[PDB]
């Protein structure tokens, strides 16, 4: 008997995720391309930094 | 030389290289695996240093004892007497990893809280030492000081029947052979509780796969020494294959104790997956 | 009229997947054809943490990149130093059954959870427990640390809650989730966290207006890892169905699918590397794969563990990896 | 430079403690003999130990450690928590027994028992780890089919068909005990490979003997164990 | 998104014959088995029957043993459930369960309060 409100809630939370300013896929993929070719020197597991570097050897 | 005996040396010689191939290859297969740091494997692993050590010392020594030089009594008592500690070294490694098979069979809960790592390390090290102070016998105060690098030469006959066989070999042998009967009769129990005769006739074949070559390798020169001093009676080549199949055991332990396991072979496999 | 309601919630479910459908221009794996792949990678084990006597469950990395927090679930929360291997801290916890552990930003305080629906606080810089937050009725999944003074903390009762430490009340509550909430990953601007439950939908929740910014629907199964983007963009999460799924934040929609028919394991533990081209995840296969987060590919694989790897952590710098499994062995590699 | 050798020395002895301090709890870790415990509300799960040395409850999780012939048992009760238990059962992949109390009264809640024990039985972690089956409130369901009011033909029409087996040690009392573990056995014997058996055991509310029935089934179950791994069974 | 809607159901007369029809979307359905799930006005779930992926394997329940029959089609996402011999007293709203991971047997919260993985169910109503 309760389920009418717990059903409407879950509506309204719908319209919440509804207002929202969505972007393309290609903004997104280039965003995320170039935050990895920024940093991309920056990485020591995509580039392997050499024994003096590397506090582990 | 004599061809005989360098057939003999050559065989010696063959052998102690393939116990050497398989014991380390344990060795590292347990010092690379984190899975078979167990306290259960600490005397396989001993077992397989000490054939390590009889193939890489025991076995020369035994062959140059065999080619019969004239040296030091003390050079050759050293010689024997390090023989005799490596094989005493071996045999009570094996026989606690029967008393360890035993425990886990017979006393399963007790077992995690009776084996230990510290336990274990402590029970090898006692059992080394009494290996090392067993054979050094004949140095202390057992040599058959009357000189060629012979046995018999440097060690009498005496410590090897009485001493040797009768003191450390038959209560090891004994103790095995109740701890597997035992061990066959609990699996048979399990059995019964659980095509059945087929999977007891299995077990029964790989339980007895330890103690009749244990018997075939060390109960042929025991029994020519007791022959040899209880009753003195073709000794051309019967001494020499009783030492061949003496020597035999430690190039078989791997095989029969090691790659008959389950986490042996599953590192084996992982190895062997990993390089291919 | 409940079933008008019921329709109502369907049609719009059909108006976002539909709009989702629309800013769909492209798939961002024909995108990267241009780029050239990481290739081969190869990591091997630097050092081996030994002690852990029960199987390992959840792990985090410092913000030093230097010591390391793992929990057992024989009820101990051991220290360790990354680059000695030489332990610093060994907590006993009260409750055996533990399934998750956090390290503070600041390194002083640690959290510890699991079965017994409490959250203990343990001060390394005093080692006894701070606080012990108390109040769900289900069983700690996940944690992790916003400040020295609050924290969030993921339960089974399938309720997120942000805590006052000094206080110990429920400073924030999120009752959205409809199945047990696995695990959480908090956002670098720390104002924005994203969690997955059981269910096959993972949720944002902003920690100011406490309440469901966006939901994500495109797993199938029980979704047991998660992890975000170092920008704070996008996400990674893992499930049962042997299938990661990269969504973004201001997409809205899956952008990446990295799975393999050869790997039918589940997942249990997801992160990114310090530039996000890598997504290490821990597989039920004994071992974690490296897949490349732009052209979905596996790069390498890291099977130095001999059971199902249950927590994996990335330092804040990227220097080296820790992966933590059930055989009470925490392998590092770099 | 002296600060950082310092320093990394006394890091060495925090270690070196920390190491003896493990090494010591390890005696204690494998000392007991983790158990889990499971059934559902109708169930005298709570009680079904009775040489309980001490029981502790704890926020969500009852704890009971217990000593029988010297070896220990630690049997923890998860009841504290929610109907969804596919997640957490995966931490009880590590306990040496699973005992799943089932009430043998009741027959329209057998189904879920049923149900229960086919879910913890086929689970891909709990494979290695073995369910001991204990039927507990004997008493209920002996005067149940007694008085004869409630027939257990309405829930299960194979006891129709079904008759004592001819291996059974104690009529009808008999015949519904034994069909209801065989219908539990079928379900235990439909998978596993060999790794894992069921223990059934007919236990009252007022039995004492559950403690030596559940050392029993323990040292069984390790001894099959060890076994298994030397290729003896 | 994993969406499961069941159709047909209402009221029908005892002894007679009905069936039920479910379409899954938002995954692949050939990988994960299936379970049939009812609830009684004032009582709890109740599992009726299951089905494997390939239907090598297929059980149900002591009271419906035979005179139910369930079957599923994975070229088209579908699961029905044949239901005969209907008595008044198995009236109840039924439900779909899917296997919470893929191509396994062990199907723990099939039967839970507030599983994610299953339909909204459809009323089955069954009196003279
Ligand atoms: C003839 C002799 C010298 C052979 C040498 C034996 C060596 C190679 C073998 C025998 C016993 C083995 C050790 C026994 C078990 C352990 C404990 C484990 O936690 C680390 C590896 C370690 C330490 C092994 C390393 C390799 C080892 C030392
Ligand atoms: C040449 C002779 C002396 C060979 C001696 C055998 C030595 C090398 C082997 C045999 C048994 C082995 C030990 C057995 C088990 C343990 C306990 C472990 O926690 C540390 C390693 C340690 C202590 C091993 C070290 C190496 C060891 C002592
Ligand atoms: C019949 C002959 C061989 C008797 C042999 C007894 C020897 C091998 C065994 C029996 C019990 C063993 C001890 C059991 C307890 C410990 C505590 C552990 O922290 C160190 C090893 C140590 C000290 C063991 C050393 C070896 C030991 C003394
Ligand atoms: C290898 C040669 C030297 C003999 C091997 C010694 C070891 C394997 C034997 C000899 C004496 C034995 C111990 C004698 C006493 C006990 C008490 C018993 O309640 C538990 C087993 C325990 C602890 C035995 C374990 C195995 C044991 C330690
Ligand atoms: C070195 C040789 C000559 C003697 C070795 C004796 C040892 C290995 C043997 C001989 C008798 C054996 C014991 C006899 C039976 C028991 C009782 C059991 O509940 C625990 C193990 C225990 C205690 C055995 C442990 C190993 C044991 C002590
Ligand atoms: C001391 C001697 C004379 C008496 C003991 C005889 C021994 C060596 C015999 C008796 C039974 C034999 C075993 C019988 C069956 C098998 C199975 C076979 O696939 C491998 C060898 C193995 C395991 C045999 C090896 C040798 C064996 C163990
Ligand atoms: C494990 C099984 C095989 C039993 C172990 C004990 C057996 C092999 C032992 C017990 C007593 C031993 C015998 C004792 C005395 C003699 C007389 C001697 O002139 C030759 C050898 C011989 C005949 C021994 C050889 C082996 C022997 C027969
Ligand atoms: N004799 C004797 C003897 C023995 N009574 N026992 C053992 S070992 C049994 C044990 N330790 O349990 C061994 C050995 N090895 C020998 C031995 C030593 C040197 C040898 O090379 C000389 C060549 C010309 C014959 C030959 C044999």
């Amino acid at each position: 008997t309760a389920s009418i409100a717990q059903a409407r809630k879950l509506v309204e939370q719908l319209k919440m995720e509804a207002n929202i300013d969505r972007i393309k896929v290609s903004k997104a993929a280039a965003d995320l391309m170039a935050y990895c070719e920024a940093h991309a020197k920056e990485d020591p597991l995509l580039t392997p930094v050499p024994a003096s570097e590397n506090p582990f050897r | 030389l004599e061809t005989q005996d360098a057939l003999y040396v050559a065989l010696e010689l063959v052998i102690a290289a393939l116990s050497v191939a398989g014991n380390v290859l344990v060795c590292a297969a347990v010092g690379t695996a984190n899975t078979l740091q167990t306290p259960t494997n600490y005397f396989l692993v001993s077992l397989a240093a000490a054939d390590v050590a009889v193939g890489l010392f025991a076995i020369p020594f035994a062959i140059t004892i065999s080619l019969g030089f004239c040296t030091d009594f003390y050079g050759c008592l050293f010689l024997a007497c390090f023989v005799l500690v490596l094989t005493q070294s071996s045999i009570f490694s094996l026989l606690a990893v029967a008393v360890d098979r035993y425990l886990a069979i017979c006393v399963p809960l007790r077992y995690k809280s009776l084996v230990t790592g510290t336990r274990a390390r402590g029970v090898i090290a006692v059992l080394w030492v009494l290996a090392f102070g067993i054979g050094l016998t004949p140095f202390l105060g057992w040599n058959s000081k009357d000189v060629k690098c012979l046995f018999e030469n440097v060690v009498p006959m005496s410590y090897m029947v009485y001493f040797n066989f009768f003191g450390c070999v038959l209560p090891p042998l004994l103790i095995m052979l109740v701890i597997y009967i035992k061990i066959f009769l609990v699996a048979c129990r399990q059995l019964q509780r659980t095509t059945t005769l087929q999977r007891e006739i299995h077990a029964a074949k790989s339980l007895a796969m330890i103690v009749g070559i244990f018997a075939l390798c060390w109960l042929p020169v025991h029994a020519v020494n007791c022959v040899t001093l209880f009753q003195p009676a073709k000794p051309k080549w019967a001494m020499n294959m009783a030492i061949l199949l003496s020597h035999a055991n430690s190039v078989v332990n791997p095989i029969v104790y090691a790659y008959r396991n389950r986490d042996f072979r599953y590192t084996f496999h992982k190895i062997i997956s990993r390089y291919l | 009229e409940l079933d008008q309601l019921r329709q109502e919630a369907e049609q719009l479910k059909n108006q976002i997947r539909d709009a989702r459908k629309a800013c769909a221009d492209a798939t961002l794996s024909q995108i990267t054809n241009n780029i050239d792949p990481v290739g081969r990678i190869q990591m091997r084990t630097r050092r081996t943490l030994r002690g852990h006597l029960a199987k390992i469950y959840a792990m985090h990395w410092g913000t030093d990149s230097r010591l390391l927090v793992s929990a057992s679930q024989d009820g101990k929360l051991i220290i360790w130093d990354s680059y000695t291997t030489n332990k610093v801290h060994a907590i006993p916890l009260r409750s055996s059954w533990v399934m998750t552990c956090a390290y503070a930003p600041s390194g002083n305080y640690v959290a510890c959870g699991g079965l017994d629906n409490i959250c203990s606080i343990y001060n390394l810089k005093t080692v006894r427990v701070s606080r012990e937050l108390a109040g769900h009725t289900g069983y700690l999944s996940c944690c992790r640390f916003l400040d020295d003074n609050q924290i969030v903390t993921s339960s089974g009762d399938t309720t997120c809650a942000l805590w006052d430490i000094e206080t110990g009340q429920q400073t924030t509550t999120f009752t959205g989730h409809t199945g047990d909430v696995m695990s959480l990953s908090l956002a670098p601007d720390t104002r924005l966290f994203v969690s997955g439950a059981c269910d096959a939908s993972a949720k944002l929740w902003d920690v100011r207006e406490g309440m469901c910014r966006q939901t994500f629907t495109g797993h199938e199964s029980d979704i047991n890892a998660i992890c975000f983007f170092p920008n704070g963009n996008a996400f990674a999460t893992g499930s049962d169905d042997a299938t990661c799924r990269l969504f973004d934040l201001r997409a809205d929609q899956e952008l990446m699918t990295y799975s393999h028919d050869n790997i039918i394991c589940g997942i249990t533990s997801v992160s990114f590397s310090k530039s996000g081209r890598l997504l290490l995840a821990g597989y039920d296969d004994f071992n974690c794969n490296v897949w490349d987060a732009l052209k979905a590919d596996r790069a390498g694989v890291l099977a130095g563990h001999d059971n199902r790897v249950s927590c994996l952590g990335v330092t804040d710098d990227g220097m080296a990896v820790a992966t933590g499994s059930w055989d009470s062995f925490l392998k590092i590699w770099n | 430079t002296e600060d950082q050798r310092n320093e990394e020395k006394a890091q060495r002895e925090a270690n070196k403690m920390i190491e003896k301090q493990l090494q010591k709890d390890k005696q204690v870790y494998r000392a007991t003999h983790r158990l889990l415990l499971l059934g559902a509300d109708n169930s005298g799960k709570s009680t079904i130990v009775k040489q309980m040395r001490i029981y502790h409850v704890n926020s969500g999780i009852f704890e009971t450690k217990f000593q029988v012939d010297k070896v220990n048992f630690h049997m923890f009760d998860v009841g504290a928590q929610r109907d969804e238990r596919r997640k957490w059962i995966q931490c009880f992949n590590d306990v040496t027994a699973i005992i799943f109390v089932v009430d043998s009264s009741d027959y329209n809640r057998l189904q879920e028992a049923l149900n229960d024990f086919k879910s913890i039985w086929n689970n891909r972690w709990l494979r290695t780890i073995s369910v001991i089956l204990f039927l507990n409130k004997q008493d209920l369901l002996a005067e149940k089919v007694l008085a004869g009011k409630s027939k257990i033909e309405d829930y299960f029409p194979e006891f129709a068909r079904y008759t004592t087996p001819e291996d059974a040690t104690p009529p009808r009392v008999t015949r519904a005990k034994y069909f209801i573990r065989d219908e539990f056995l079928r379900i235990s014997t439909a998978s596993g490979d060999g790794r894992h058996y069921c223990y059934p055991h007919f236990t009252c509310s007022v039995d004492t003997e559950n403690a030596r029935r559940i050392f029993n089934d323990c040292r069984d179950i390790i001894q099959r164990m060890h076994l298994r791994q030397y290729e003896l069974l | 998104q994993v969406q499961l809607q069941e159709s047909g159901g209402g009221l029908v007369q005892p002894g007679g014959s009905l069936r039920l029809s479910c379409a899954a979307s938002g995954f692949t359905f050939s990988n994960y088995k299936m379970n049939w799930v009812r609830q009684a006005p004032g009582k709890g779930l109740e599992w009726v029957s299951d089905i494997s992926q390939s239907g090598a394997s297929i059980s149900y329940t002591g009271s419906v043993k035979g005179r139910f029959t369930i079957s599923r089609d994975n070229a088209k996402n579908t699961l029905y459930l044949q239901m005969n011999s209907l008595k008044p007293e198995d009236t109840a709203v039924y439900y779909c369960a899917r296997c919470p991971a893929p191509f396994t047997r062990d199907c723990f919260d099939v039967t839970s309060t507030t599983y994610a993985y299953r339909g909204q169910g459809t009323q089955v109503t069954v009196s003279s």
